[PDB]
């Protein structure tokens, strides 16, 4: 989803203060819920590089 | 108290210029060094724009919250911190008018 | 439409055009203020010029300056560009330049603002972690959730009060 | 146009 | 250990002195080492002569003649180290001899006037401007000439261009649009390209016939005959064409300007310009530029040839007259000297400007010294260039290599007058001519790409900044050891071949062998091969040459590799690569890392701080060793002695090792045994798994040092004292604050401990009514001073190692105004590698540590030795740098064979040679195994089964034989470590070099809860100790907008950044476990409305029914 | 001429100061330390005086100025703010006033409010502090109430952690 | 896209996707058939010529040297059909085969680029966008505000609806479907707030002010500033 | 992921509605006293330093844990706006 590799990439982090902001955040913004992309009905939680390599062999 | 549901830009009536304003800035007196205080009536005067200190007044006749909405007898200071000093408006009264370049130099001269 | 003409010039608040003490004892003020003086000085010299007696050429001459000045604060550069004295041939930010400008108001009103409960570090793969969660450095968490912690310190015996709980972690 | 010239011309 | 090196291409000549670019330029620049008698008069002496003869004649009384004699600069005010301890700019003093003449009897000579303190160069090539060593990076641009480029929009015909730099100085162009006009433009407007020739003396008849008989375009020249029939009158006529309303009479004034002195450049009267001439167009030069003032009648051997070639270029093949701008023979490289000499002469003009005013101010004759000279201009001028130039920068000594490359890189941007920000892609691309002159890899990533790049190996700036790449001569089928440093341009006239060509000595060996004419690959015959490439090395830069098998790595990723080295941090356990290219030695040597022995002798004393050697000449000198010094970027620089007591030294042998050298060889990171397979996810996209074992030994460990500084300022409220006194709460925190005020050396400082104490006053001008009560309640008599004490910023500190305090009676130091006194605190800290760090090999595999595994369970080989790091395979296919995979293989060999090797650039080791060493290795590995008493595992056999089923081992051969095969392939059997079972399938392993990368300031994971706020904009701001908030950009807004994150977005716009009343109630609410409040209006909004009201416009918010509502809570209603 | 008005005398003063620095630049080759200027100027000139005048001589700086790499940097965002209670302070006033308010009530609204109001309400007068009752009852209840208040606040430690 | 040189006919990659969202006259356009009829071609040396005709009328089409013709002497050509080879200007196709055609062309012509580059994004999105490129039209038969004015399509469906259904007097508000670039579509919109953001903060306001504009907050940009 | 998020999604007419419900339920859970719940007895909310989640860890983790059950009622206009806060203070103690 985020185009991030570990060659030194750095991510920021924010905090939901209201009980509402939290509500939305963990309801409709939490990762484990948005699995299929808005661009295509194709998943985005696809087994990336290493996982396939394993499952393939 | 009520939700802001519509914003509106409209022209400024000179009488509305004055309505928003407090006092007239009538002299190019910023602040005079000896005392880093506002010079005379000038750009920073406390009457024109507001006091520079918390709940307290300029001279200190009234100093806490009990009387939060009243003004001082000999000097004018109604208070809640200097945010007032940053939101208040003052106006300059022009001798012989001049015109807004915003309306005179846009491609279609709105006045032309 | 009679309002397009100007005879009453609104002046922007003071704290928004600060006068401040810097390093060594340097000072710093919003360019707007030099422009304001421009106008006020001219406007006053005008009044006194009318009162003293009035030779035509000189009164217009001033009225011209005056006009120009009234442009300056509103928008600089549409007609000539005002300069602070020899040091920086820089357009004194005109009220306009404040709104639009290179890096103005509506502009940077959308470039970004800084969040209060934010943080940022290097990232690193978390294999065992589940999609659900994420690994966050406690050391970061502490500052991030400081107030949420403070109070929770008071709910437990770790600290008597907030200010305490604060110094406890300073 | 440019302000110096005009006044100069004006009183001169 | 033994060294075996594979490739054989006779390296004919050693690499040049790696800093000559910087060293020699400043040498010719300021020719001060040699008397004014010596001939090299470019630079300073030149710039001097250029503006010294100040002729001021008439307007009142004049006849002024101030003349230059000799330039002499000699005794440095202070020395290098002192210049760094104290804030100082190491500069030499200069005062040249001056004598002013008079029209009345008398010539007063006021010998010296020291104006301008000009910086000097360190023996390495770097400077010392203010505290930090700085460097002047070279540049590029259109070398002052004349070219003809195709016309803009009309497909038709091209136009001519005459390029004269300085800026002040015309810019000509010749264009013909035949319905009735011709166009020659100096400043802007156009006119006929003949009225001028006529002025000079070229008449329609002699001109048209000799010049364009072969060129019919002559007809446009003799066209307006009415004016062509009056000579000297044409002079006045053109004057008239210019436009001010000028006096028709001015005998030979403006003609002079485009004549001899100023505008046309005063560069070399032989090559600086006349080179671009005789070869490109025309032939001679009768004075520097088109110049003469002897008879009033001017001579122009340049104005006719330009049109001569336009008539020639337009009409056929005199030659093929099309100039590719990007040819390096068109682009010059400004060496340091030029860059300084220019600012030096800019100053000379500023100086000469004010002096002219004083030829009139001084009463009578005594006006030589002070009347004519004021040092204010030259100082400011030159000073500005070394401290404020966009080109001079902090030395990048993250490690010597870095400090060197940074010394020798070449930039685009700068003066602005050579190449600003707009024009790009044609310049940014790697032009053909860039060969051996510029690296094609070196330039940095990001917008600023290709514009900034360090030169190549054998690249050298000849006479005028033109990178000549060397190429050896080959007469017939014979190749020579003779070399010609050729200009970009001439390179095209010949048929050049590559070094890879099978050579018998002087004999080429294959009939159809590759060569490349002019930017075009061409298979030529041995008989056509005019010239040959010098070396593989010259093709790239130093920084790049250090890569093992560059040959097998995608030029793209090889860039990363080259820039990675520039980010190498010195480890307290340097190690040369198990496999090197061949320049590690030369790098450390040419860089000034290690300390070499001048002449042969024996050693006397070997201190940890000095090695006083005794030369056989009967002399002995003490060689100090920068114990522990602070690099600009905070990396340690120590010289560790490698010579024992009483040792006969060969001339030029390492006495001590530099910051990162093992044994005279460059060493960063440390060759580590590595397995190259997938681990759980610990190495997933670009993650690296590390063996705890690496930390057991102080392997990747590095010493840092940050320099915290605090000042005792003078407030009108009262001086800020620096004392052990910390007004409000504990002695516990005052311990390490041992010295009254300063902290004790060698004290371990953690985040939040006082490093230094200071006391300033409480309010702005008045005391506090509320604080008045409290103080009185428990202790009225209280020091009303405020704790403003330098503390340990979050992040980290180590142990204090040095401190500096400068009080009232200053020795010879510069204390800024208001600054009562300063207090420096140098802290040091050991950085043992950990999960947050990033390491990367020379190839480009960059990545971060994701997990430090217990030696207990990571991949272990059959004999108990386990792997240090486990690299993910997947990172290799996509990227294309098999060279690392090649390194690991040779590495494995060196591990068992206990030897290091040197694989050159493209001539190095070959796949068969490595398979050969692997063979030898199988015997050390498995031979001892045989004798030690045991054979093969069930495991070892099992993996073999799966290996033949794979196709890595010839079915039917004995395990012993099979494993040899399998090893030769570079892979061995590895057991899990966690289970002890084998890892189905052989896995390669080996000695790969890997460095650790420097941790930037940003790295220091920030994190802010609440903190300061800007004064005018009310958004969160950091600085010293409060971290400062993160930016929530539009792209991020949308992210939320897209989600149904309404509140979360409001928050980010209100409570978290601008809601003044919001953030406050926010905090408090949270504090009282109160669910946060509902957002008030943002100051962004308010600031706007008012900014908006500042202009006539009135913005009023409205209600349900169009009615008011109020944003500004209660402060806008009046009174 | 100046943004911060300067009297004619200070003006000429500054001119004389400048002029003098000029004649001093003439020979030293050393931009005079504020020692020369004092001397050359005249009767009552000292280092503190000149350092002060030249500080007032420097006109201000544009709060809005291009900074660092002029790409898009505006100077006025970097200055922090002082009157405004950074959250930390708002929380302070909350607990402080709530706890100060609890103690003020469980007592005598006599010498406690006197010193609470005299010190926390108007301005910083033992005698002029109490209404009709003289000094002896002031010191009496001030010091006895102030200490019972402090010593029980020592028991239930709420105040100890210096809110400042 | 492309460069002026001999005959560079199309535009690939992003450059195109710009040429599409922003209605633009391609480098190598393709004259469309304003008329749906039959084809006819001619021989003379300099310029070619294709003529489309029905039993009603015929139309002359100037096809210079570079134009490679897709059509042949003989068959039918629907309105807005490619008569030249290559790119099509959306305004013209709008005029010729209607909006439906333009919209349908835009979408599919846009996907042409991404599809060719591996990306598989749902049409939906491009549609949402294009729609907005036609949120406005042109006027030719007034009622409330004078004729030449470009205004929001649905806002006229507002006027026309109530002017013929609730309040009598059928004053038909005759308009002309207008297609405008994505940039312009937004550059000029209902709420000035939004327009102040990007266009000419200086002008956007001036107008919005004079007219006393009530920005009904809908849309996230404008309501975010608040 | 989270417990029966599908089940939850299905119980609402709009995704964004489910968010408002949970958030407002979590609100009330804390304000009126945290014992304002419908399912505490046998199998309820739980954390492990002890089994103490029974008192006050995560508000909405509860809200959702109740909503998943069929005891709560969310409407567009179920009970008049101000009389709700009054009847709730009257019946739920803990302050
Ligand atoms: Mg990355
Ligand atoms: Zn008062």
């Amino acid at each position: 989803a985020f185009n991030a590799d570990f060659d030194g990439d750095q991510m920021a982090v924010h905090v939901p203060l209201s009980s509402f902001a939290q509500a939305e955040a963990r309801i409709q913004m939490l990762s484990a819920h948005n699995l299929l992309s808005p661009a295509s009905g194709e998943p985005l939680a696809k087994p990336s590089r290493d996982i396939i390599l394993g499952l393939y062999y | 108290k009520k939700e802001v549901r519509k914003v509106r830009i409209a022209l400024a009536s000179p009488e509305k210029i004055r309505s928003w304003s407090y006092g007239e800035v009538e002299k190019p007196e910023t602040i005079n060094y000896r005392t880093l205080k506002p010079e005379r009536d000038g750009l920073f005067d406390e009457r024109i724009f507001g006091p520079i200190k918390d709940y307290e007044c300029a001279c200190g006749k009234y100093k806490r919250q009990r009387f939060e909405g009243k003004v001082c007898e000999r000097c004018g200071v109604e208070v809640t911190k200097s945010i007032v000093r940053r939101y208040r408006m003052g106006h300059i009264e022009l001798a012989t008018p001049a015109a807004h370049i915003w309306f005179v130099k846009d491609v279609p001269s709105k006045i032309g | 439409p009679e309002w397009m003409i100007l005879e009453a010039v609104p002046v922007l608040p003071p704290d928004l055009r600060p006068m401040v003490q810097v390093d060594g004892g340097r000072f710093a003020t919003s360019d707007l203020n030099d422009l304001y003086r421009r106008l006020i000085n001219r406007n006053n010299r005008l009044k006194k010029l009318l009162a003293q007696g009035a030779p035509e050429i000189i009164i217009r001459n001033e009225k011209r300056m005056l006009q120009e000045a009234v442009d300056a604060l509103l928008d600089n550069g549409r007609r000539g560009a005002p300069v602070t004295n020899p040091g920086s041939d820089r357009p004194l930010r005109s009220l306009t330049d404040i709104l639009s400008g290179k890096q103005g108001r509506f502009r940077q009103n959308l470039l970004g603002k800084r969040v209060d409960y934010s943080g940022r570090s290097v990232i690193v793969v978390g294999p065992q972690l589940k999609l659900h969660q994420c690994g966050l450095p406690k050391r970061m968490a502490l500052e991030l959730f400081k107030p949420f912690l403070l109070k929770k310190m008071e709910e437990k015996g770790i600290a008597p009060n907030v200010k305490a709980a604060r110094r406890m972690l300073e | 146009k440019i302000s110096t010239s005009d006044p100069v011309r004006q009183y001169l | 250990m033994e060294i075996k090196r594979f490739g054989r291409i006779r390296e004919v000549i050693p690499l040049p002195p790696l800093t000559e670019i910087q060293v020699e330029s400043y040498r010719r620049a300021l020719q001060a080492d040699v008397p004014p008698e010596k001939r090299e008069n470019v630079g300073i002496q030149a710039a001097f002569r250029e503006t010294f003869p100040i002729e001021e004649e008439d307007k009142g009384k004049g006849g002024l003649v101030l003349d230059f004699l000799e330039y002499r600069l000699g005794e440095p005010p202070f020395p290098q180290d002192e210049c760094r301890e104290k804030d100082l700019t190491y500069q030499a003093p200069l005062y040249a001899r001056l004598q002013l003449i008079h029209k009345d009897t008398g010539l007063i000579k006021e010998d010296e006037v020291f104006l301008g303190h000009i910086p000097l160069m360190t023996e390495d090539g770097s400077f010392i401007i203010n505290g930090a060593d700085r460097v002047i990076v070279s540049q590029i641009h259109r070398s002052p000439g004349v070219y003809f480029t195709p016309d803009p929009a009309r497909p038709g015909r091209y136009i001519a261009s005459i390029i004269p730099l300085p800026k002040r100085g015309p810019w000509i162009d010749l264009e013909v649009e035949p319905n009735g006009v011709v166009s020659m433009k100096v400043n802007k407007r156009k006119f006929p390209l003949v009225l001028l020739l006529r002025v000079l003396g070229y008449d329609q008849e002699t001109l048209a016939r000799e010049l364009g008989a072969y060129g019919e375009l002559v007809q446009g020249l003799m066209d307006e005959s009415v004016f062509a029939m009056r000579p000297e009158e044409a002079l006045i006529r053109l004057f008239t064409l210019l436009r001010p309303g000028d006096p028709p009479k001015r005998d030979k004034a403006v003609a002079y300007v485009y004549g001899l002195i100023a505008d046309p450049r005063r560069y070399d009267l032989g090559e600086a310009g006349r080179y671009k001439a005789e070869e490109k167009l025309g032939i001679r030069l009768s004075g520097r530029t088109l110049a003469r003032f002897e008879d009033g009648e001017f001579k122009d051997e340049v104005f006719l040839p330009t049109l001569r070639y336009l008539f020639a270029l337009t009409a056929g093949v005199p030659g093929h007259e099309v100039d590719d701008i990007d040819h390096l023979g068109n682009r010059r490289i400004r060496t340091v000297g030029e860059l300084m000499t220019d600012q030096f002469r800019v100053g000379l003009a500023r100086l000469a400007r004010g002096v002219r005013e004083r030829m009139l101010m001084g009463s009578e004759d005594s006006l030589t010294p002070a009347k004519l000279v004021n040092s204010r201009p030259l100082e400011a001028a030159i000073r500005e260039f070394f401290s404020r130039s966009q080109l001079s920068q902090f030395k990048d000594e993250t490690n010597p290599l870095s400090s060197l490359r940074h010394k020798r890189r070449i930039s685009a941007l700068g003066p602005g007058g050579l190449t600003r920000e707009r024009a790009g892609f044609d310049v940014r691309d790697v032009h053909r001519t860039h060969y051996g002159r510029i690296c094609p890899v070196e330039t940095p990533e990001g917008a600023n790409i290709g514009l900034i790049t360090s030169l190549a190996a054998y690249a050298r700036v000849d006479e005028l900044g033109f990178i000549r790449t060397p190429y050896r001569r080959v007469v017939g089928g014979v190749v020579t050891d003779e070399v010609v440093y050729m200009t970009a341009t001439e390179e095209d006239r010949y048929t050049i071949a590559q070094a890879n060509t099978p050579l018998e000595g002087n004999r080429i060996a294959a009939e159809r062998v590759v060569a490349r004419r002019k930017g075009e690959p061409v298979i030529v015959s041995p008989e056509e091969v005019e010239f040959m490439d010098v070396s593989p090395k010259q093709v790239f830069s130093v920084n790049t040459n250090l890569i093992p098998f560059l040959e097998h790595d995608d030029a793209n990723r090889a860039l990363m590799g080259s820039n990675m080295q520039t980010q190498a941090v010195p480890l307290i356990r340097a190690q040369a690569p198990v496999v090197m290219t061949g320049l590690e030695e030369r790098v450390v040597r040419d860089s000034l890392a290690a300390l070499y022995a001048e002449e042969d002798g024996e050693v006397a004393k070997v201190d940890g701080n000095r090695i006083v050697v005794r030369y056989e000449d009967g002399r002995l000198v003490e060689y100090p060793l920068r114990r522990f010094y602070r690099s600009n970027q905070g990396t340690a620089l120590d010289q560790r002695p490698r010579v024992v007591v009483g040792q006969r030294v060969r001339k030029g042998d390492l006495l001590a090792d530099g910051p990162a050298s093992e044994n005279g060889f460059l060493a960063l990171g440390q060759n580590v045994l590595v397995a190259i397979m997938p681990f759980d996810g610990y190495n997933f996209e670009d993650a690296i798994v590390i063996s705890e074992e690496l930390l057991k030994r102080d392997f990747y460990t590095s010493i840092h040092i940050e320099r915290y500084e605090i000042e005792a300022r003078d407030t009108k409220l009262g001086p800020e004292r620096i004392t052990r006194d910390i007004p409000h709460l504990s002695e516990a925190a005052l311990r390490d604050l041992d010295e009254e005020g300063v902290v004790r050396i060698g004290a371990e400082v953690k985040p939040g401990d006082i490093l230094v104490g200071r006391t300033s006053f409480k309010g702005e001008s008045e005391p506090t009514p509320e604080e008045r009560l409290l103080r009185s309640i428990f202790g009225e008599k209280a020091r009303d001073v405020k704790d403003t004490s330098l503390r340990v910023p979050p992040g980290e500190g180590g142990i204090v190692v040095r401190t500096v305090r400068l009080r009232r009676g200053d020795p010879g130091v510069e204390l800024k105004p208001g600054v009562r006194e300063v207090v420096r605190v140098y802290v040091a800290q050991k950085r043992k590698l950990q999960v947050g760090d990033k390491l990367a090999n020379r190839h480009g595999n960059k990545g971060v540590v994701a997990k430090i595994l217990p030696v207990e369970d990571m991949p272990h080989l059959p004999d108990g030795t386990p792997v240090d790091v486990i690299l993910n395979p997947l990172g290799v296919p996509s990227r294309m740098n098999l060279g690392q995979i090649l390194e690991t293989h040779l590495g494995l060999a060196g591990y068992f064979l206990g030897q290091r090797y040197i694989s050159p650039i493209f001539d190095g080791a070959k796949e068969p040679e490595i398979k050969e060493l692997l063979a030898q290795a199988f015997e050390v590995y498995f031979g001892k195994r045989k004798g030690e008493g045991f054979g093969v595992d069930k495991r070892e056999v099992e993996v073999l089964r799966r290996a033949e089923k794979l196709g890595l081992v010839t079915p039917g051969k004995t395990p012993e034989e099979q494993l040899k095969e399998l090893f030769l392939q570079g892979k061995v059997v590895l057991y899990d470590g966690r289970t002890g079972e084998p890892i189905e399938g052989p896995i390669v392993v080996g000695q790969m070099f890997i460095m650790k990368l420097y941790h930037m300031v940003e790295d220091k994971m920030h994190a802010r809860s609440t903190g300061p706020y800007s004064l005018i904009t009310q958004q969160p701001l950091g600085g010293k100790a409060q971290f400062g908030g993160q930016r929530f950009g539009e792209m991020e807004v949308w992210a939320l907008e897209a989600y149904g994150a309404a509140h979360t977005l409001q928050e980010m716009l209100t409570l978290k950044s601008d809601d003044i009343e919001g953030r406050n109630a926010a905090y408090e609410a949270i504090i009282k476990g109160e669910d946060v409040p509902e957002p008030s209006v943002p100051e962004s909004f308010r600031v706007l409305v008012k900014e908006l009201q500042a202009l006539a416009l009135d913005v009023q918010t409205l209600d349900e029914k169009d009615n008011p509502v109020d944003i500004f809570e209660g402060l806008a209603s009046k009174r | 001429a100046r943004t911060i008005r300067i009297p004619v005398h200070m003006v000429e003063t500054i001119n004389k100061l400048s002029r003098t620095a000029r004649q001093l630049q003439q020979e030293l080759g050393r931009e005079p330390t504020y020692e020369e200027i004092a001397e050359a100027m005249g009767p009552g000139w000292d280092a503190k005086r000149v350092e002060e005048t030249l500080k007032i001589a420097q006109e201000p700086v544009s709060l809005e100025t291009p900074i660092g790499d002029e790409k898009d940097s505006f100077y006025g965002d970097f200055i922090p703010d002082e009157h405004l209670p950074s959250p930390v302070d708002a929380a302070t006033q909350s607990l402080l006033s709530e706890e100060l308010e609890k103690a003020l009530s469980k007592l005598s609204e006599r010498e406690a409010m006197v010193l609470k109001l005299r010190k926390g309400l108007i301005d910083g007068e033992e005698v002029g502090a109490f209404f009709g009752v003289t000094r002896e009852r002031i010191r009496q209840i001030e010091n006895k109430a102030l200490r019972k208040l402090k010593y029980h606040e020592s028991r239930t430690r709420k105040l100890r952690d210096f809110l400042d | 896209t492309g460069g002026v040189a001999g005959a560079a006919d199309i535009t690939q990659g992003l450059p195109r996707v710009i040429e599409l969202f922003e209605a633009r006259r391609p480098k190598a356009k393709a004259v469309i058939s304003e008329i749906d009829g039959v084809v006819r071609i001619e021989e003379t040396e300099e310029k070619l010529s294709v003529f489309v005709e029905s039993e009603g009328f015929s139309k002359e089409y100037k096809l210079p040297k570079e134009a490679r013709l897709l059509v042949k002497d003989g068959d039918y050509v629907e309105a807005g059909q490619p008569l030249t080879r290559g790119a099509i200007d959306p305004h013209q196709l709008l005029e010729a085969k209607g909006p439906e055609a333009v919209e349908r062309y835009l979408v599919e012509e846009i996907q042409k680029v991404y599809r060719a580059q591996g990306v598989k994004l749902h049409d939906k999105h491009i549609e949402i966008v294009v729609r907005q490129m036609m949120k406005y039209v042109e006027v030719t038969d007034p009622g409330d505000s004078r004729l030449l004015e470009g205004q929001v399509l649905e806002k006229w469906d507002v006027e026309a609806l109530n002017e013929r259904l609730i309040a009598e007097g059928k004053t038909p508000v005759a308009w002309k479907p207008l297609l405008m670039g994505v940039t312009k579509s937004a550059l000029s919109t209902k709420s000035w707030l939004s327009a102040a953001s990007f266009q000419n903060t200086t002008h956007v306001l001036t107008e919005a002010a004079i007219a006393g504009k009530k920005d009904e907050l809908i849309g996230l940009k404008e309501n975010v500033i608040l | 992921a989270e417990p029966g998020i599908d089940k939850l999604f299905g119980m609402v007419d709009s995704k964004y509605r489910l968010t408002v419900v949970v958030a407002k339920r979590a609100q009330q859970l804390l304000r009126h006293g945290f014992k304002n719940t419908v399912l505490e007895p046998e199998e309820r909310p739980k954390m492990q330093t002890l089994e103490g989640l029974f008192d006050d860890p995560n508000a909405e983790t509860w809200a959702m844990k109740e909503l998943l059950t069929g005891r709560l009622v969310f409407g567009e206009n179920l009970v008049p706006e101000d009389r709700l806060q009054k009847e709730m203070e009257r019946i739920y103690p803990g302050e």
